DNA sequence: AAAATATCAT
DNA sequence: ATGATATTTT
């Protein structure tokens, strides 16, 4: 329950509102609420059919915010069926949220370094770019205009000129919308997050529904030594309150221990005295009453079976 | 975290919690919905039981005292349910124990001896033939009983000394040793160092006495809280 | 004991001994072998061959003779030929051998440098304290009466069964046991030491059994509270380390040979509770009165009263009658035993 | 991983590739049973 | 499990 | 010189 599972939510949050629609902030925040949601649980909370949530589920898997996990179920009174599991890997979602920033961010800065370029050319028939050098060696004999190779007719010049103001005020607004990223990416890179696994993600699972079908367990086969493609991970205290009985009862059994002690290593009986002759081997509380009441009359004159274990 | 987490009660799925903060600790489980509540005290509650680590199925039982009452959890992550558990049986323990504990169970100066009526019989209850004698000479002689404890002076004086005078101060908490289970012993005398030399320990004392709960409790949370170990 | 008080590794020691032949490959290390192995002349195996032609090759600066109460054997002498070393040294507890052959270890290794008083030690506090004795167990009747017509070499059977001593036996290890002692049951004949064994039953170690089993014998009779007395025979007579053991019996006993009874009484010897205020070991020696054994255990024991030990006699053990059960206690148990002991030859 | 890495950006995920998957007859006979194995101490 | 060589005592 | 017991090897 560290701050950084609050700031990598957070993060998660934003970006998806920021970058993708309405249906898929609810689908994500429904997994985020919830640790792991199986596919069922997650059409019945946001009453969504199964083609609508298919495009969602989708998207969010190719940008890898969200990770699959299908395992085999075996129901007690049913057939078995492979349930389809939803849970966020922190790890991947935060590297792909950092690589696409990053991509958005270089291809506005190529788009501007490009637009610096000079203009270049295009046929208006079929509509063919020439850049610079490219017509500069295509310009007719008179020196006069640049003629197309395929139509030998007049080029005529690109546009796009103007623009340079445009890409750096278009730059300018995604650095200033993006800055929340940055600033989560910053403190995230900060400290360490442990990779997420279905197994983990469990430990921080709220129910959706109170009898959903899906089992939110995990009990791998046993002695399965087969692997799958991105499916791995990197007292009490007694007190005893002792009394003058039991202090005295404490000392009696310390004495019992030592007496039991000197008796074990004495010397036997035939080793002390020679053996020779011996035969071969082969009424009170009234006066009490009476005190009391004379003096109570001075003070008066001065005034279902199972396997289970013990825990 | 440990007092939270998510297990399935009678078939419903739901959160299971424990509060400590009420006196006596209690477990509430509450459905999805919240249309069930389960709510069982652990002072009621005698003997956990759990499903052995190599089965799969991971499941809790709690039976109490009396046809014995029999309440079972059934958690979803493995993790969970040994912090739950572990949680569990530190506070069963802890009331089990209090119910075994439960079911166990100047002033020198001539004037003031003289004047000091309490101590005078204090003294002649503990003696006998010194009560004797007293009898004699002043229930039937009549001789005033002030007069009587004139000439006893150095008597009276050595009893009262008896009990006025007490040790010196020393580091109390570093001669406690605890000795996974462990037994220390306390006195009474122990006790009362404690609260001479710490009166933080008294403050808190003194509150709970027979408040927030028995006094044989305490000292069980005191020696297990961080505190002592400060 | 090397490895624990020295500073030496794994890679330059080797054991040369039966269980396995691993040699150390180091420029120099230590060697530990037996003396069998060394010894032997005629048969060995190609394996240890290649071992023991690694021992006669390269040349030694030391060599340590453990128990050199052996050496000069007829067949052992040739360990200190064979092996070329500038220094030997020869370490032992009982300088005893009963033919004149003693004195020729002052040519085939060096003369005695040292010795050091039993006596003087055990008050310093470094070996345990024994209260020897040498129990007195009267042959009945019945049982004595075969006795004087079998042979000599039949007589022994009769005396080491005899049910006086086993009840003796019995008698003390229970006796014993209550003080929380471990005993040790020495026994040469290896009949006698099954037969008390089975009855009893408690572990015996002699030559049938193996190396693991020993072992695993020895090392759970140190550390195990329900096993606190073991059988032995004359494997574990020498040489052997056991701090546990404090008691000590023996029902029977090799012929009159003092080196036998100081190696067993020094069994108990190195007791680690050896410190603790008014201990005393105990060693006993059990006979039969008339015969034989009582001309031997006399004989048998010089040694140790050269040294300074004393044997008292026990003619009457106290507290025996009251005990419950005593084996052999019915004449008809008496008779099926001599019967059975009878049959043996 | 490997790209974030050659960028200058500290990467928060590893290549999954990366991750690693982890005598003779005895003749004391009576008393073969009762008495248990203490290899060592 | 059976052979063969040593050792320790008569 | 013989008999026990122990050890090593095949
Ligand atoms: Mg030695
Ligand atoms: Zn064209």
């Amino acid at each position: 329950d560290r701050p950084i599972d609050d700031i990598v939510k957070n993060l998660l949050k934003f970006v998806v509102r920021g970058f993708y629609g309405g249906s898929f902030v609810l689908v994500l925040d429904a997994i985020l609420f919830h640790s792991v949601l199986a596919e069922d649980d997650l059409k019945q909370l946001l009453s969504i059919n199964k083609t609508e949530l298919g495009p969602l589920i989708a998207r969010l898997r190719s940008d890898r915010l969200i990770s699959i996990h299908k395992q085999r179920e075996y129901p007690p009174n049913s057939k078995s069926v492979e349930r389809v599991y939803y849970y966020v890997k922190y790890p991947h979602a935060i590297d792909a949220i950092k690589w696409k920033v990053h991509q958005v961010v270089q291809r506005l800065k190529d788009d501007l370094d490009k637009n610096s370029e000079p203009n270049g050319y295009m046929c208006p028939i079929c509509l063919t770019k020439y850049t610079q050098l490219e017509a500069v060696q295509l310009l007719n004999f008179d020196r006069t205009e640049f003629l197309c190779s395929l139509c030998d007719e007049p080029l005529v010049e690109d546009d796009s000129g103007k623009k340079n103001k445009e890409k750096q005020d278009k730059l300018n607004r995604l650095m200033d919308q993006i800055q929340p990223i940055i600033d989560s990416l910053k403190k995230i890179d900060d400290s360490r997050i442990e990779e997420n696994t279905f197994e983990i993600a469990l430990a921080r699972l709220i129910p959706p529904q109170n009898q959903s079908h899906a089992a939110y367990t995990y009990n791998p086969k046993k002695g399965s030594t087969m692997f799958r493609p991105g499916d791995s991970a990197p007292a009490t205290l007694h007190i005893n309150i002792t009394t003058a009985s039991d202090e005295v009862a404490q000392r009696e059994l310390q004495e019992r221990q030592a007496e039991e002690k000197r008796k074990q290593n004495a010397v036997p009986e035939w080793h002390k005295q020679s053996t020779i002759g011996k035969t071969a081997l082969g009424e009170e509380r009234e006066n009490e009453k009476t005190l009391n009441d004379y003096y109570a009359a001075l003070a008066k004159k001065q005034a279902l079976e199972d396997e289970f274990e013990d825990v | 975290m440990s007092h939270s987490g998510a297990a399935i009660f009678e078939k419903v799925s739901g959160i299971i919690a424990i509060n400590e903060d009420v006196s006596p600790a209690e477990l509430t489980w509450r459905s999805t919905d919240g249309d069930k509540v389960h709510t069982v005290v652990l002072s009621t509650i005698d003997k956990l039981q759990a499903t052995p680590a190599s089965s799969e199925k991971m499941m809790l039982r709690l039976i109490g005292k009396v046809k014995p009452q029999r309440h079972m959890f059934s958690f979803n992550n493995r993790t969970v349910m040994d912090n739950i558990k572990m949680t569990l049986q530190q506070i069963i323990s802890r009331y089990k124990d209090a119910d075994i504990y439960e079911e166990k169970r100047d002033s020198l100066s001539k004037e003031k001896l003289l004047t000091n009526l309490k101590l005078q019989q204090s003294l002649l209850k503990g003696n006998k033939v010194l009560m004797k004698v007293f009898q004699e000479t002043v229930i039937n002689a009549g001789l005033p009983p002030s007069e009587f404890w004139s000439t006893r002076i150095p008597l009276l004086r050595a009893f009262a000394l008896s009990t006025s005078q007490k040790v010196g101060p020393y580091n109390v908490l570093s001669t406690i040793k605890p000795v996974n289970k462990v037994n220390v012993n306390l006195s009474r005398e122990k006790i009362l160092n404690i609260f001479e030399n710490y009166p933080i320990v008294k403050k808190a004392y003194t509150d709970n006495v027979p408040k927030n709960f028995k006094e044989p409790e305490f000292w069980a949370r005191f020696f297990s809280s961080k505190l002592f170990r400060k | 004991q090397f490895l624990q008080w020295c500073t030496l590794q794994p890679e330059n020691c080797a054991v040369f001994t039966s269980d396995n032949k691993e040699m150390f490959q180091t420029e120099s290390g230590l060697v530990v072998s037996t003396y069998s192995m060394v010894a032997n002349t005629r048969n060995r195996s190609h394996d240890s061959q290649k071992v023991m032609d690694f021992l006669t090759g390269r040349e030694w600066g030391f060599i340590i003779l453990d128990e050199v109460h052996v050496v000069p054997a007829a067949m052992f002498r040739r360990v200190v030929s064979t092996i070329a070393a500038h220094a030997k040294l020869g370490l032992t507890a009982t300088l005893v051998r009963e033919d004149d052959k003693i004195g020729d270890l002052n040519f085939l290794i060096g003369p005695k440098l040292y010795e050091a008083n039993w006596m003087e030690l055990s008050q310093k506090g470094h070996i345990a304290n024994v209260q020897c004795a040498e129990v007195w167990c009267p042959m009945t009747a019945e049982f004595y009466q075969e006795y004087l017509r079998e042979t000599a070499r039949k007589r022994m059977l009769l005396y080491i069964m005899n049910p006086t001593k086993f009840q003796a036996c019995q008698f003390l290890i229970q006796y014993h046991e209550r003080r929380g002692d471990k005993i040790i049951v020495f026994s040469d004949n290896v009949y006698a030491l099954q037969e008390y064994a089975l009855k009893m039953g408690k572990p015996f170690i002699y030559g049938s059994t193996p190396q693991q089993e020993r072992m695993n014998i020895l090392q759970n009779f140190q550390y195990n509270d329900q096993i606190n007395t073991i059988f032995l025979s004359k494997v574990g007579d020498t040489s052997i380390d056991l701090p546990e053991a404090t008691c000590l019996i023996q029902i029977s006993s090799h012929y009159g040979s003092r080196r036998q009874e100081a190696q067993r009484l020094g069994r108990i010897l190195r007791a680690k509770r050896r410190n603790d205020e008014g201990f005393n070991a105990f060693f006993y020696s059990l006979v039969s009165k008339d015969t034989q054994e009582m001309y031997y255990s006399t004989k048998r024991q010089a040694f140790l009263v050269d040294q300074g030990y004393a044997f008292k006699v026990i003619t009457h053990l106290h507290g025996m009658e009251n005990i419950p059960n005593l084996a052999y206690a019915s004449p008809r148990e008496r008779r099926e035993l001599l019967q059975e002991v009878l049959l043996k030859n | 991983p490997r790209k974030l890495q050659d960028l200058g950006l500290k990467p928060a995920s590893v290549d999954p590739a990366t991750i690693k998957r982890q005598k003779g007859k005895i003749t004391n006979t009576h008393m073969t049973g009762i008495l248990k194995d203490y290899s060592h101490r």
